[PDB]
């Protein structure tokens, strides 16, 4: 698999900057044109800058709202695709996917897609709520901003049977609960753990279901 | 400039039927001196990336499998797919690259499928939670169908409707369903001064509301 | 040169 690691992005304040830095592998980075494409959360895909080949003397093309703020920008030696966001609105907020896309053909191969958030307000560690009683188990995840956490069930390991529900937001603080369906026999006698993670504030937190 | 505008915006089917959608462009997308349609669909599986499936209209990406199958010139182009696997799942764009670009309205396809019954678990609020001072008492109802349902919170015999937050999640690819949470969330206070909690789900799928209970 | 390459 061709890969884009998009390193960059998070929580910013309004009229900051940020630079993200999409950093792909796996075909002729130098002889294609790549593209950033975001989503604001919920709603559908915008594309927002372009950055034609070394061949066509780097030319760029930028959406209208993104124009005359954002700077889309490549080195092709280190195969880094960057692109400056300057005087960052709240509409900016969103997944920004780093997309590779051939001249004349489609947008070939879609990245992971790094987070950025726009907002006068801080980050919090979320609070890890075990929510003891097949078996249903759940983990409330309680308060933090900006998002997202990754909820997952000892390492990650735990993948069949799990409820992680999309945090909805109240009074300028998320929520996010989980659960896992977990046979009987498999505990108290085992370790159920809950860890969850909170890049914005390196909240790793990995509260073992009991009781 | 170019204005994409698909329809249906929502599409419901059961596995294995033809479904057609649609996008209709604002200005022309057939390039002269290339005699291509510029317009691609996209499709993106709920919590993933954008996946190329269709190019210069009728072209299909590479590893795209058969079922899909691009359509039109001009303005009117149109998506089809034959055996709707369940996988089929995903909000489905029409980008266009004739200039620049314009990305489609969407058309979430939902999956018909045979009506579950909900499978309500509750839990009172976290010990650890309580040292704080506030009591979060969540209620799931996991794999159902239809999506259609209702949680009333309802403590000692009052029905509480306030302070509940709730989400549902996408329907499952695996297994076509929904599911949701609702969270009733309190005070270590007034928690104590309340005994009985009982979470009500009335669904399609029973004349009886279902309903799960914990008192302290 | 004359040859058509679409940049989008």
């Amino acid at each position: 698999q061709v890969q884009l690691q998009e390193s960059g992005g998070g929580l910013v304040q309004p009229r900051g900057s940020l630079k993200l830095s999409c950093a792909a592998s796996g075909f002729t980075f130098n002889t294609d044109a790549m593209n950033w494409v975001r989503q604001a959360p919920g709603k559908g895909l915008e594309w927002v800058a372009r950055i034609r080949s070394k061949g066509f003397n780097f030319a760029t093309y930028y959406a209208d709202s993104v124009r005359d703020r954002f700077t889309i920008s490549r080195d092709d030696s280190q195969s880094m695709l960057y692109l400056q966001m300057n005087n960052l609105k709240t509409e900016d907020t969103g997944i920004y996917y780093c997309v590779r896309g051939r001249d004349g053909e489609a947008m070939d191969y879609w990245g992971q897609g790094t987070t950025l958030t726009v907002s006068s307000a801080k980050t919090t560690p979320p609070s890890v709520y075990p929510l003891a009683p097949m078996v249903t188990l759940g983990c409330l995840v309680k308060g933090y901003f900006p998002e997202p956490v990754t909820v997952t069930w000892n390492s990650g390991s735990l993948s069949s049977g799990v409820h992680t529900f999309p945090a909805v937001l109240q009074s300028d603080l998320y929520t996010l609960s989980s659960s896992v369906t977990v046979p009987s026999s498999p505990r108290p006698s085992e370790t159920v753990t809950c860890n969850v993670a909170h890049p914005a504030s390196s909240t790793k937190v990995d509260k073992k279901i009991v009781n | 400039d170019i204005q994409l505008t698909q329809s249906p915006s929502s599409l419901a089917v059961s596995a294995g039927e033809k479904v057609t959608m649609n996008c209709k462009s604002s200005q022309n997308l057939l390039h002269s001196i290339t005699r291509k349609n510029y317009l691609a669909w996209y499709r993106q599986k709920p919590g993933q990336s954008p996946k190329l499936l269709i190019y210069w209209a009728s072209t299909r990406g590479s590893g795209v499998p058969d079922r899909f199958t691009g359509s039109g010139s001009g303005t009117d182009f149109t998506l089809t797919i034959s055996s709707v696997q369940a996988e089929d799942l995903a909000v489905y764009y029409c980008k266009q690259s004739y200039n620049l670009y314009t990305f489609g309205g969407g058309t979430k396809l939902e999956i018909k499928r045979a009506d579950a019954a909900p499978t309500v678990s509750i839990f009172p609020p976290s010990s650890e939670q309580l040292t704080s001072g506030g009591a979060s008492v969540v209620c799931f109802l996991n794999n159902f169908y239809p999506k259609d349902i209702n949680v009333k919170w309802k403590i000692d015999g009052s029905e509480r409707q306030n302070g509940v937050l709730n989400s549902w999640t996408d329907q499952d690819s695996k297994d076509s369903t929904y599911s949701m949470s609702s969270t009733l969330t309190l005070t270590k206070d007034e928690y104590e001064r309340h005994n009985s909690y009982t979470c009500e789900a009335t669904h399609k799928t029973s004349t009886s509301p279902i309903v799960k209970s914990f008192n302290r | 040169d004359r040859v058509y390459i679409h940049p989008f």
